[PDB]
RNA sequence: ACAGGUUUGGUCCUGGCCUUUCUAUUAAUUCUUAAUAAAAUUACACAUGCAAGUAUCCGCGCCCCGGUGAGAAUGCCCUCCAGAUCUUAAAGAUCAAAAGGAGCAGGUAUCAAGCACACCUAUAACGGUAGCUCAUAACGCCUUGCUCAACCACACCCCCACGGGAAACAGCAGUGAUAAAAAUUAAGCCAUGAACGAAAGUUUGACUAAGUUAUAUUAAUUAGAGUUGGUAAAUCUCGUGCCAGCCACCGCGGUCAUACGAUUAACCCAAAUUAAUAGAUCCACGGCGUAAAGAGUGUUUAAGAAAAAAAAUCACAAU
């Protein structure tokens, strides 16, 4: 990327390196911030940097911006059970908010690592099929077993053409 | 699934009503549906040919209604047996008829649906069930003076084992799990062959379905 | 073209290719209607042996006979390829020698 | 494979079936084996059926499930 | 306790477009969508119908919507829940004081 | 595909090239094709002996009893295959075929010796 | 082939041990107690062996399958000789 | 793309076309054998044989498998899922209609407005309000199966099929017509799969094992094709004389041709070689004084930017 102020924030690595995963009960995040004043530096930098990372990890969570409606920047979270979480940011920096958000509503490290651990067992190594879903495609790709007749031609005694010839004779 | 260009098809619903209306109005009668030619063994209505294992019983026996028409009230409260049970089962098996309604289409009145009470191997049920396999040419009728001879039954207790050993590999896993969890008892596992009682294949099944319980 | 304009117009996608004189089919069968001679444009001057045939799709187009010498007459069956002759404007088909009623070039004897 | 509405063939329109011969001694023993074999498999089928009920019940309202539900609720407050 | 819904959106926040119809407000929901080519997020606008029983909707409000357990028609599938920001009458959720943009209408440090 | 009825069944699905069969123990709707869509693949069954003279069989035992528990039917060969492993008792048709082999072999031995004398 | 005989050098990654805990205590690898039917030599199930049916049942089957009957056979041989 | 050929007397810049790489079909020339994979003109009309039976009568099953890509921008992913069936301790599971939407989804705006496409009350009437979709593409038109363990759709035609036209191979093999497109009117239920029976078992052109074809890959038993001005590996002697002819782009031939045709020699692939048509790939995160490009001007709506600082002008010929 050439255009833009910070082209690095528009690459797949930057979108994927942000680790903030909301719980299944989080649906709506509303961010209000001001375009003037030194107090809103943390809020504006949070919108300019971290929000793309947050949305990429939570595709199903609505994120809506509102500019210059409240003198004090804040973040509002709407849960599934109607619960409202209000986060107040007036001097916290860009980094602080992400750490604060990750603790009130983010998922725990043990929960994330066990979630993908249970995902691994779906692609069981012992199965056969297409390359996109299974490792091997046939039993001939295992050393020791009878190889595919395409690569190594089979002995005549095992070919069905020879088997039928002797039965009819 | 849906799209913004859905066309309201009407002929498909129209055909469904007429087809349903036609079959109800033209429902074949039991007399013409089960009429059989006794030489070619071919069904004039369905075009089906009976298997050779059933040829002998057709010409040497009569169906239920053929032996039931010549009775005062179509034999209510009578006992009816079947040749299939008589040949294979030494124990008496019979039906106690509750109600019967033949069809008027037949000129000889040799067809109809009947209900009754089931008595299999001396075991009597407490509910009425519609009689299955009525059209089969194997039924017989017991006499009045022989009614109590067949009704009398000698109860013989069952000698089948109530427990059998597990299959070998599945037996090993049972031992392996309890040993792993700390249960070190060496009692041999057994299988409760009590809930797996199987009725013999000749036992007639319930024609009526089962509603939610 | 700024970011918003690029987003609105979407990525550029190559248009599909335009069908050629043979309507996308590799080879076509035609019937000879008339045999004549066409002349090229300068600085190349000669007498090119061409023919006019009606293809199996019903259209009538001008074709060219490669090689030296031919025995094609009216109402003959030939097979046409999709090549083009650079010297002759308009001509965009060539008869493939050796099929149906046109044979290979005859060696001098 | 044929469909419901197509007519059947002409050559094979007279025959219906031809059951094979029955060995008396062999058939009775084979029938006896099946009666016990079906009984044994049915008990295993019901035993596996009860196992599935136990597994599903523990996943829904097991003790560990209540611990998990209370833990997240306690953390949220 | 079966009061679920089949829609993918349970709670959404959008801006009111118009209140022309009877006891129903047409709102516009905004979400961020990633453009595959530019890897940049742009807003995608969708229109939703919400049932307002008290006729409390003024054009320009920001309204939270709650999924309706049973649709009332082919379009009205959401019910209004609360008025997050009344137009022109915005109270700061933190200090609970009236405000007009950046300047506080009433000073929060003056209880009396 | 939307089928009218059908029952869940554990069966063998063919695979591999000609003269080299290879069966996959799969569990799919009975009305779907033999190599068609399936619910879960359980194991494998190599029909040809390897250099060690072994015919490899793979079984997903905890999953196999799960599908049987929920009412899945078994075909003829999988019952014979499970019976050999010991998960199920020997199929009655497996024993009868064995007995027929002995009687045919006994007839073969007598017939050869009778001609010899 | 040369790399298989060690005549040529190639990278060999360091590989962790296959298992986490090395225990032979489990019954999958350790010998399980014999079954009561295994030590006795009796077949695992009563119906695995061949039993002579009662003559009454044989007569019933002959009547039912009369005409299409086949020659009956006795008990199978215990051991099959080799040709 | 590691780029190459080509504008001009000549240089630089800008900008097209074409070469070099890989896959498929047909055709030309050529051809020895074996194995495996694949088999493809046509939703045009079809001779004949076969493709669904099983079973002590009831019953169950009978495009399910298989076949095709005609139709529809159809759709993909996803929420919910009645109902049918299987198992059983009546609550578990397999397939999932209808309906619904976070997002994604061919070309065309010279298709810019569609014309009832909304909602309230209670009724499931009546009455009341005058709204709904759309330049982020509504409404139209054209082309098209697909995002592939597979999915969606059609089963002679009239989207459907009471009816009517009319008398059905888009099941295997085969035939007519048509197209540049060319497999056997064959064997068996031994395996596996499906249907039925309690069961031995039966049926099965699905399939299994074969027949046919350089269409692909391999091994070997097999040798011909193309090219030799430049890009681009490689030639001499004759004939011909802007003639006959050649070329993928630039070009050659006008009595001394390494470019035409033949000969000698060489080069490059090889049971294949070359040609033809499609496809993979390929344009701009680049540009707008002189090159195609800042629209004759200003304000405003939709929309978007603000983030540090700071900013109401002014002798004179506005109207
Ligand atoms: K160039
Ligand atoms: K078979
Ligand atoms: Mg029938
Ligand atoms: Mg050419
Ligand atoms: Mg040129
Ligand atoms: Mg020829
Ligand atoms: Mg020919
Ligand atoms: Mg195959
Ligand atoms: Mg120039
Ligand atoms: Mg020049
Ligand atoms: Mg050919
Ligand atoms: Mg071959
Ligand atoms: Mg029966
Ligand atoms: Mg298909
Ligand atoms: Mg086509
Ligand atoms: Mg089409
Ligand atoms: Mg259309
Ligand atoms: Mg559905
Ligand atoms: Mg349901
Ligand atoms: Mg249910
Ligand atoms: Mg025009
Ligand atoms: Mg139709
Ligand atoms: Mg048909
Ligand atoms: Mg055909
Ligand atoms: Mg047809
Ligand atoms: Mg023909
Ligand atoms: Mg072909
Ligand atoms: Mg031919
Ligand atoms: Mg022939
Ligand atoms: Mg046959
Ligand atoms: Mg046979
Ligand atoms: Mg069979
Ligand atoms: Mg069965
Ligand atoms: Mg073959
Ligand atoms: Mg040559
Ligand atoms: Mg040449
Ligand atoms: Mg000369
Ligand atoms: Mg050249
Ligand atoms: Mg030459
Ligand atoms: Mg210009
Ligand atoms: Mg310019
Ligand atoms: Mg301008
Ligand atoms: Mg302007
Ligand atoms: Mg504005």
């Amino acid at each position: 990327p050439m255009k833009g102020r910070f082209p690095i924030r528009r690459t797949l690595q930057y979108l994927g390196q942000g680790d903030v995963v909301f719980k299944d009960s989080v649906k709506v995040m509303t961010v209000n911030y001001n375009t003037h004043g030194e107090l809103g530096e943390g809020a504006r930098k949070f919108v300019f940097f971290n929000i793309p990372q947050i949305q990429y990890k939570n595709p199903w969570v609505q994120i809506t911006m509102f500019k210059n409606m409240t003198p004090s920047p804040f973040l509002r979270f709407y849960l599934d059970s109607g619960e409202q979480v209000l986060v107040d940011v007036e001097s916290k920096s860009n980094k602080e908010i992400v750490e604060h958000i990750r603790k009130i509503l983010g998922k725990n490290e043990e929960t994330l690592e066990k979630e993908e651990q249970e995902k691994k067992q779906l692609s069981h190594p012992a199965h056969f099929g297409p390359r996109k879903y299974c490792l091997r495609e046939c039993m001939c790709e295992v050393e020791g077993q009878v190889p595919c007749p395409g690569l190594v031609p089979l002995p005549k005694e095992m070919t069905g053409k020879y088997k039928a010839a002797l039965k009819a004779t | 699934m849906a799209r913004k260009k859905v066309r309201p098809r009407l002929i498909a619903e129209l055909a469904r009503r007429v087809r349903a209306l036609r079959e109800q109005r033209e429902r074949p009668r039991d007399s013409q549906r089960y009429a059989l030619d006794y030489e070619t063994m071919m069904r004039p209505h369905s075009g089906n040919r009976l298997p050779m294992r059933a040829w002998a019983d057709v010409r040497h026996e009569s169906r239920l209604l053929q032996l039931l028409n010549r009775l005062p009230l179509f034999g209510l409260g009578r006992l009816v047996t079947r040749k299939s049970w008589l040949w294979q089962h030494d124990e008496p098996c019979y039906w106690r008829l509750t109600r019967v309604r033949p069809d008027y289409a037949a000129e000889n009145l040799d067809h109809g649906k009947a209900w009754g009470i089931l008595t299999f191997k001396g075991k009597t049920e407490s509910e009425a069930r519609e009689i299955e396999q009525v059209m089969y040419h194997d039924w017989r009728l017991v006499p009045k003076h022989e009614e109590e001879a067949f009704t009398a039954f000698t109860l013989v207790p069952e000698d089948t084992p109530l427990s059998v050993p597990y299959p070998p590999l599945l037996r090993a896993m049972i031992l392996a799990q309890r040993q792993k969890y700390g249960d070190t008892s060496t009692e041999e596992p057994m299988l409760n062959l009590e809930r797996a009682r199987i009725d013999p294949w000749d036992y007639p099944a319930k024609l009526e379905a089962k509603t939610k319980t | 073209a700024t970011l918003n304009q690029m987003h609105r117009l979407g990525p550029p996608k190559h248009p599909p290719g335009k069908m050629g004189p043979t309507a996308g089919r590799p080879q076509l069968k035609g019937v000879v209607l008339r045999t004549f001679i066409r002349k090229p444009k300068k600085p190349n001057s000669a007498n090119r042996k061409c023919c006019r045939v009606r293809l199996s799709t019903g259209r009538e187009a001008v074709c060219f006979i490669p090689g030296e010498g031919h025995s094609l007459q009216e109402h003959h069956v030939v097979l046409v390829q999709g090549g083009r002759t650079q010297d002759l404007p308009g001509v965009k088909l060539t008869v493939v020698r050796g099929k149906y009623d046109c044979g290979h070039v005859q060696k001098k004897k | 494979r044929k469909t419901r509405h197509d007519p059947p063939a002409k050559s094979k329109a007279g025959r219906v079936a031809t059951p094979p011969a029955v060995d008396p001694t062999e058939f009775f023993v084979l029938t006896e084996r099946y009666r016990q074999y079906r009984q044994t498999v049915r008990a295993l089928r019901l035993e596996f059926m009860s196992e599935v009920r136990k597994k599903l019940h523990e996943a829904r309202a097991g003790v560990q499930a209540e611990r998990k539900a209370q833990e997240d609720a306690a953390e949220h407050r | 306790s079966i009061a679920r819904s089949s829609v993918h959106a349970k709670w959404v926040v959008g801006k009111v477009i118009g209140t022309a119809m009877q006891k129903t407000a047409k709102v516009r929901v905004t979400r961020l969508v990633l453009d595959p080519y530019l890897l940049k997020y742009f807003n995608k606008r969708k229109t939703y119908f919400a049932h307002d029983a008290l006729q409390q909707c003024t054009v320009g409000d920001i309204v939270l919507l709650k999924a309706l357990p049973v649709p009332r028609t082919k379009h009205v599938k959401h019910e209004l829940a609360e008025i997050i920001f009344k137009v022109g009458q915005v109270i700061d959720p933190v200090t609970g004081k009236p405000c007009a943009g950046t300047t506080y209408l009433e000073s929060p440090i003056s209880p009396e | 595909r939307a089928y009218r009825g059908g029952h869940l069944t554990i069966r063998l699905a063919l695979g591999g090239c000609t003269n080299r069969p290879f069966y996959r123990i799969v569990a799919a709707h009975s009305k779907c094709p033999r190599d068609g869509r399936f619910v879960e693949q359980l194991g494998s069954y190599d029909p040809l002996p390897n250099s060690h003279g072994e015919k490899l069989v793979a079984l997903n035992f905890d999953r196999i009893r799960h599908w049987i528990g929920c009412g899945a039917h078994l075909s003829k060969p999988v019952e014979k295959l499970l019976g050999l492993s010991g998960f199920y008792p020997l199929h009655p048709m497996m024993i009868t075929n064995a007995e027929r082999l002995r009687r045919k072999r006994a007839r073969e031995v007598l017939l050869a010796s009778q001609k010899t004398d | 082939k040369a790399r298989d005989h060690g005549l040529l050098r190639y990278h060999i990654p360091q590989v962790e041990p296959r298992d986490l805990d090395f225990s032979t205590t489990h019954g999958a690898v350790s010998s399980t107690p014999p079954a009561p039917t295994l030590v006795s030599g009796d077949p695992w199930y009563p119906w695995y062996s061949w039993k002579q049916p009662p003559e009454r049942e044989l007569s019933r089957l002959r009547r039912l399958y009369q005409g299409r009957l086949r020659e009956e056979s006795g008990p199978p041989p215990e051991l099959m000789p080799e040709v």
